[PDB]
C-alpha cells in the first residue's frame, strides 16, 4: 500500500464532495532534444497552476482507467482528446506517428475549496500520480450524419510505465558499439554513445568481431642447422646433419579465427558460463603457442572458481573421477576452488585479479591469467609486454607497431581471462573454454542505512535491485524510485531460515553459492542467475520474480517488489464500505496441483540439467490419481534443496483457491496489489 | 579382473510430502546404494 | 521458382507472389496482378464524395520491424541453405535494441544481392502505416485492392495525399465501402528510393542541467535562530525548468530530504534544513530531477557540519 | 609441413543500412579473408 498524507486522509473522509483534476504532461516530438519541450493539459473546468507548470484547461475529453495485477505485463491506458481543436487535429494527422515513444505523466490532483492542491503524496506534498509511460498509437474518427450533430474524437494510446522493459540493455563486445563510435556512414567518427565517459578511450574490444582466415607461413626457430642430439652406436660416427635447434625454417599453420560479438551476461551466484574470445593470436615465431582473451560476465567480480577445459575441470569432482584423469582437489567435500594451484593446500577461495594460474597436466600446460572486471583496472601487463616486442604474428603480419595490445587496451567492467594454450602432438586445437565463476558483486542494504558490496549475493530481492538499477546493462532506474524499507523488509522476507534439511546434507557447498561450510546458510530461497542481456531486460526481470514467485507493480510512481505474504496489520474493509457490488467465485477444481517437473542443473555432475518430478502423493490421491503439473521455473536454482522446498510451497499453496471481486470509493486510494485485506462481512461469517 | 551386470534405469520421481533426506540426494546424483529415492542408503 | 505441383495451384501462386509482395485479384471478370508501386495519376478521392463517415487509425507500433532471416540456398554451396540475417541497426536503434523480425519467404531467390535489397526494402516499407478507412457511393465502381489513391481532406493538412487501396468490398445497394493504407514517403519499388535528408543526425535529450550555486552556509552562534541549528543547506534553482521538487540526503540518513520548487522566481535560492546530526565531514548529495523525473548531475561534497548553537533550555 | 588452428564460427548477421559489398558474399561463403561481415578483404 502507498500510504497518503494524514491530511489527505482526513479531507477525503471529511469531504463528500471532491473536484478532481487529472493533469497531463505531454512531450512533443522537436529537434534540439535537450530542448524538450512539453505540452500540458487538464480536463478541469479552468487552468490549474502546479509547481510553476500551466495546465491548460479543455481538450481532454476523457481518460481510461489504469490496470495492473500480480504478473507482470505491460499495461495500457487511452485517454481522448476532442477533435474539433484544429491544432491536436493537426498534430494527430500530420505527426500522430513522429509521436510514438514519447513520454506521458498523468496526475490525479484533488482540488481544494480554495483552488488549491491538496497535497496527497507524502514524498513531494503534491498529487498523486496516476500514470507515466510512452505514447504508442494514435487514431482519429471523424463521424458525420447529415441532418444531426457531428463527431470527432481523437484517442491516443499510451502503455505504462513497464513500456521501458522493452528494452535490450547490454554490454555488446563490437568495438564501435563499446566506445560509443558514431553509426558509420562511409567514415568512421566519434560520438558521445558511450555509457560512461570513460569507454571512449578504452580499446580493449579492440579485434573484437573479425574472422581472420588465412593461410599464413611462419619462421619457427628449429628444425634447420645446428647441434643436434644424435649420436651414432659407432664411437666415431657421427650425425653431420644439423638441426633440432633455433635457425629459421619455413612452416605454413592454416590457422582460422572466427572471433564474433555476442552480448556478455551477467551472473549472480556461482554459476559456469562459457568465454566470448575477444583477442586471438599466435606468437610470431611459434605457432604453437596461441593466446585467446575470454570475456566473462561483468563489473566488478568475486572471483573465478574454476576453469573448464573441453568439458574436463582442472578439479576432480570426488574421489572417483581422480583416477579416470588427472586433478588436483576434490569438489565433493573440500569443495576447494581454482586458487589452491598457486597457494597449495590452501583454504577455498576465489581467484585473484591479476594473478596467473599454471595448469599443468597432461597432453600440455595452460598458463591462465584471472582479470576480475573492475571499474577502473590496468590493461592486461603481460600482453602490453608481449606488444612491446612484436611477439604476436598478426601484429607483424598487418604491419601494426606497440600499439597492436597498448596500454590504452583497458577492459573495463569485464571479467575477461587470458588463457595461453601450448599446442602440442597431443592438445592438437584450441578447446572451447568454460569457467565457474561467482556473481557480480551486488549492494545489500542494511536497515540502519550502511550498505555493503564486498560480495556477491543469493538474495533474489537484491539481485532484481541491482539489475534494476544498473544503467550499463540492466534498466536504468534511479534508486530514488524505490522504497528501501519495504524492499529490505520483503529481503529479509526472502532470507528466512529453512529447517528442512541441514547444512551437512549438500556436499557440493562451494559450488552452489555457499561461502561458508559452517555458517547458517539455509535461506529459503537462493537464485544462482546467469542474466543473459541478449534477451529483453522484461524477460530478465520476469525470470527473476517467477523464482520466487514475487511480483513488481508501480503504481503512483514508487517500484514495489512484493511476494505473497502473511501480514499482522491488514488494511481492514467492511461489506458496508464496498459499494454493494460482490462477486465470490471458485477456482480450486481448475487449479489444483499435484506435481511440478525440475529440470535443474546440477553442479555435483559437469553442469546439465536432472529431469526431476516433485509430486505430492497426498494430492494425486485426492485428485484421483490424476497427474496436474504446474509449470515452475527452475532456471536459477542449483540447490535440490531449495528446490525441493519452493515446489513443495507452491502445491501446498495451489490446493485452496477463490477470486473475490467488488469496488471501493475513493477514500481507499492506494491499494496495491499483493496487498494484505482484511474483509470483514457478518452475513457470510467472514 | 571386474565384471559388470547392469539393468534398469534410477526413477527421479520424488515425493515431497515426506520430510527431506540426504538418501534423495545420494539417489539422484548416481551414487552407490541401497534403496528408492524417497529411502536410499549410500553406503 | 521450383514449383512443386504436388502442392495445391493456390499456394504454388501464393508462394510466387510472396516471393516480390505482389497481389492477384479477380473482381469483374478481370485476373489482374499488381504489385505496391507508385503511381502519377491516382484516382481523386474528396471527403465530400465519401460518406460521411471516415476512420483513421495506426498500426506503426505493431508494424515496426528492423531485422529478417533469410534461409536462401546459395548455389556456390552445393545449393545448400545459408542462414543469413539482414537488419537494419538504426532500426534497432529506435527500437530500444529490440528484435522485430518479419517473415520473408526467401524461397526461389538464389541472387544474394537480390535478397538482401528485397530485405532492406521490405524493411524500410514497414517502418510507416496508417489504415484509413470510410465508405464510397457508387460512382466509383471497379477500385481494385492496391490501386492508387489521392484523397483530399482540407479539415486535415491532405492535399491529395497518396494512398494505396488495401481492402475494397461491393454490395448490392452499391455503397462501396474502402479501406486504405498509407505508406511512408518514397518507400515503393516504382519509386526513387534515394534519400537525401537524412545527414542531419538526430541530437540527444539531455533537458536536466545541475544547480549554478549550492554552498552550505553553517550558522553562527550568539543567535537564538532555532534551536538545535545544525545548519541549513541552500542553492539557486537548477537551470533545467519543470521541476517538482529536488533532493538532498545525509551521508548516514536512509532517505533523502526533499524540497519543493513552490516559487517558480529566478535567482532565489531555496534553503532546505538539517537539524539534529554530528558535526562532521558529512557527504552531501544534491540529487536533482525534473517532471519526467530524469535526474541532473548530483553535487557530491563533504562539509564539516557546525555543531548547533543556542541549544534548548534544560528540559526539566 | 601443414597445420591449422580454429576458433569460434562465421557471424550470419548482415546491417543492410550500410552499402552492399562485395566483401560481403566472401565472407558469407567461408572465404579465406580479414575482416567481418560488413567489411571483408577476401585476399
Amino acid at each position: 500500500m502507498k500510504k497518503i498524507l494524514d491530511s489527505a486522509k482526513n479531507y477525503l473522509n471529511t469531504h463528500d464532495k471532491l473536484k478532481t483534476a487529472c493533469l497531463i504532461a505531454l512531450e512533443l516530438p522537436s529537434s534540439s532534444g535537450s530542448a524538450a519541450t512539453y505540452i500540458y493539459l487538464t480536463d478541469y473546468f479552468r487552468d490549474v497552476t502546479y509547481n510553476g507548470i500551466l495546465y491548460r484547461s479543455g481538450k481532454v475529453k476523457s481518460i481510461s482507467s489504469h490496470k495492473q495485477n500480480r504478473q507482470l505485463s505491460i499495461g495500457s491506458l487511452s485517454f481522448t482528446i476532442t477533435g474539433t481543436a484544429e491544432d491536436e487535429v493537426l498534430k494527430l494527422v500530420q505527426n500522430g506517428v513522429s509521436f510514438l515513444d514519447r513520454g506521458i505523466t498523468i496526475h490525479q490532483a484533488i482540488i481544494n475549496e480554495e483552488g488549491n492542491i491538496l497535497p496527497v503524496d507524502p514524498d513531494t506534498d503534491g498529487p498523486l500520480l496516476f500514470f507515466r509511460g510512452r505514447i504508442t498509437g494514435g487514431g482519429i474518427k471523424d463521424n458525420v450524419n447529415t441532418s444531426g450533430i457531428g463527431t470527432s474524437v481523437i484517442t491516443w494510446n499510451c502503455s505504462n510505465q513497464f513500456y521501458d522493459f522493452d528494452r535490450v540493455n547490454g554490454r555488446y563486445t563490437d568495438d564501435a558499439s563499446h566506445r560509443g563510435l558514431e553509426v558509420v556512414n562511409g567514415t568512421l567518427q566519434p560520438s558521445n554513445g558511450a555509457k560512461r565517459p570513460e569507454y571512449q578511450e578504452d580499446y580493449g574490444f579492440f579485434h573484437s568481431n573479425k574472422s581472420t582466415t588465412i593461410l599464413a607461413k611462419y619462421q619457427v626457430k628449429e628444425e634447420r642447422y645446428k647441434l643436434q642430439s644424435k649420436k651414432k652406436l659407432f664411437g666415431l660416427s657421427r650425425s653431420y646433419s644439423l638441426k633440432k635447434y633455433y635457425e629459421t625454417v619455413t612452416k605454413e599453420v592454416d590457422l582460422d579465427f572466427n572471433l564474433a560479438a555476442k552480448f556478455i551476461p551477467v551472473v549472480y551466484g556461482v554459476q559456469k558460463i562459457p568465454g566470448i574470445p575477444i583477442f586471438a593470436d599466435t606468437e610470431l615465431n611459434n605457432p604453437n603457442i596461441v593466446y585467446v582473451v575470454y570475456a566473462f560476465a561483468e563489473g566488478e567480480i568475486d572471483g573465478f572458481l574454476d576453469f573448464y577445459i573441453g568439458d574436463s575441470p582442472m578439479i576432480c569432482f570426488d574421489e572417483t573421477d581422480s583416477d579416470t584423469r588427472t586433478c588436483f582437489g576434490r569438489k565433493k567435500i573440500v569443495g576447494d576452488t581454482m586458487h589452491r594451484l598457486a597457494a597449495g593446500t590452501s583454504t577455498s577461495q576465489p581467484s585473484v585479479h591479476g594473478q596467473e594460474y599454471k595448469y599443468n597436466d597432461g597432453n600440455g600446460d595452460i598458463r591462465i591469467w584471472t582479470f576480475h572486471g573492475k571499474p577502473d583496472q590496468t590493461a592486461a601487463q603481460v600482453l602490453v609486454d608481449i606488444a612491446k616486442k612484436k611477439g604476436f604474428y598478426l601484429q607483424n603480419q598487418n604491419g601494426n607497431g606497440p600499439e597492436y595490445w597498448d596500454s590504452r587496451y583497458k577492459l573495463l567492467d569485464t571479467a575477461y581471462a587470458i588463457v595461453r594454450f601450448t599446442i602440442n602432438e597431443n592438445r592438437t586445437e584450441i578447446p572451447e573454454i568454460s569457467a565457474e565463476v561467482q556473481g557480480k558483486k551486488v549492494k545489500v542494504y542494511n536497515s540502519d542505512g550502511t550498505i555493503k558490496a564486498d560480495k556477491t549475493s543469493l538474495n533474489g530481492i537484491w539481485q532484481l535491485m541491482d539489475y534494476l538499477t544498473s544503467d550499463r546493462y540492466g534498466a536504468d532506474i534511479t534508486l530514488d524510485q524505490f522504497p528501501l524499507q519495504k524492499v529490505i523488509s520483503e529481503a529479509k522476507i526472502l532470507d528466512i531460515i529453512d529447517e528442512s534439511y541441514q547444512t551437512s546434507w549438500q556436499p557440493y557447498w562451494r559450488y552452489v553459492g555457499w561461502n561458508d561450510p559452517l555458517s547458517e546458510n539455509r535461506q529459503i530461497v537462493q537464485l544462482n542467475t546467469i542474466l543473459d542481456t541478449s534477451e529483453s531486460v522484461f524477460k530478465n526481470v520476469q525470470g527473476i520474480l517467477e523464482s520466487f514467485g514475487g511480483a513488481i507493480n508501480n503504481l503512483s510512481g514508487e517500484y514495489r517488489i512484493t511476494v505473497e505474504k502473511y501480514s499482522t496489520n491488514p488494511l481492514r474493509i467492511n461489506f458496508l464500505d464496498t459499494y454493494g457490488d460482490l462477486d465470490l467465485s471458485d477456482t480450486t477444481g481448475r487449479n489444483k496441483f499435484n506435481s511440478v517437473q525440475a529440470s535443474l542443473v546440477d553442479p555435483a555432475l559437469s553442469w546439465k540439467t536432472n529431469s526431476i518430478t516433485f509430486y505430492n502423493s497426498k494430492f494425486k490421491e485426492q485428485d484421483k490419481g490424476l497427474d496436474k503439473k504446474l509449470q515452475l521455473s527452475f532456471a536459477n536454482i542449483t540447490n535440490y534443496y531449495t528446490a525441493r522446498s519452493y515446489a513443495d510451497r507452491e502445491l501446498k499453496k495451489s490446493r485452496y483457491s477463490r477470486t473475490l471481486s467488488f469496488s471501493v470509493p475513493y477514500k481507499f486510494i492506494g491499494i496495491e496489489p499483493n496487498d494484505p485485506i482484511a474483509f470483514t462481512y457478518e452475513r457470510y461469517g467472514w | 579382473t571386474t565384471q559388470y551386470l547392469t539393468l534398469g534405469e534410477r526413477q527421479k520421481n520424488v515425493d515431497v510430502s515426506m520430510q527431506a533426506s540426504s538418501g534423495e540426494l545420494s539417489y539422484l546424483r548416481g551414487d552407490k546404494g541401497i534403496g528408492n529415492a524417497n529411502s536410499f542408503v549410500p553406503r | 521458382t521450383i514449383l512443386d505441383t504436388s502442392e495445391s495451384v493456390f499456394k504454388n501462386v501464393q508462394g510466387i507472389l510472396e516471393s516480390f509482395g505482389g497481389a492477384i485479384n479477380n473482381l469483374s471478370g478481370e485476373y489482374r496482378i499488381t504489385v505496391e508501386k507508385y503511381s502519377t495519376n491516382p484516382l481523386r478521392i474528396n471527403f465530400l464524395d465519401t460518406y460521411g463517415d471516415l476512420d483513421l487509425s495506426d498500426t506503426t507500433g505493431r508494424n515496426k520491424f528492423n531485422s529478417v532471416q533469410a534461409s536462401l540456398v546459395d548455389p556456390a554451396l552445393s545449393w545448400k541453405t545459408n542462414s543469413i540475417t539482414f537488419y537494419n541497426s538504426k532500426f534497432k536503434e529506435q527500437d530500444k535494441g529490440l528484435d522485430k523480425k518479419l517473415q520473408l519467404s526467401f524461397a526461389n531467390i538464389t541472387n544474394y544481392y537480390t535478397a538482401r535489397s528485397y530485405a532492406d526494402r521490405e524493411l524500410k516499407k514497414s517502418r510507416y502505416s496508417r489504415t484509413l478507412s470510410f465508405s464510397v457511393p457508387y460512382k466509383f465502381i471497379g477500385i481494385e485492392p492496391n490501386d492508387p489513391i489521392a484523397f483530399t481532406y482540407e479539415r486535415y493538412g491532405w492535399k491529395d495525399k497518396f494512398f494505396l487501396v488495401d481492402e475494397v468490398e461491393n454490395t448490392r445497394d452499391g455503397k462501396i465501402n474502402l479501406v486504405l493504407q498509407e505508406y511512408g514517403e518514397d518507400v515503393f519499388i516504382n519509386s526513387e528510393q534515394v534519400d537525401n535528408s537524412g545527414n542531419d543526425i538526430p541530437d540527444i535529450s539531455n533537458n536536466v542541467l545541475p544547480p549554478r550555486d549550492f554552498k552550505y552556509t553553517p550558522t553562527p552562534g550568539g543567535v537564538v535562530g532555532a534551536i538545535g541549528k545544525n545548519g541549513e543547506l541552500s542553492w539557486l534553482p537548477s537551470l533545467t525548468n519543470n521541476v517538482v521538487y529536488y533532493s538532498i540526503a545525509h551521508s548516514g540518513h536512509v532517505n533523502p530530504y526533499i524540497v519543493q520548487q513552490l516559487e517558480n522566481n529566478p535567482n532565489e535560492r531555496m534553503i532546505q534544513e538539517i537539524i539534529g546530526e554530528p558535526a562532521g565531514l558529512a557527504i552531501f548529495e544534491l540529487r536533482a530531477v525534473d517532471i519526467n523525473g530524469r535526474r541532473s548531475s548530483p553535487v557530491t561534497l563533504s562539509v564539516d557540519l557546525n555543531s548547533a548553537k543556542n541549544l534548548s533550555v534544560v528540559s526539566n
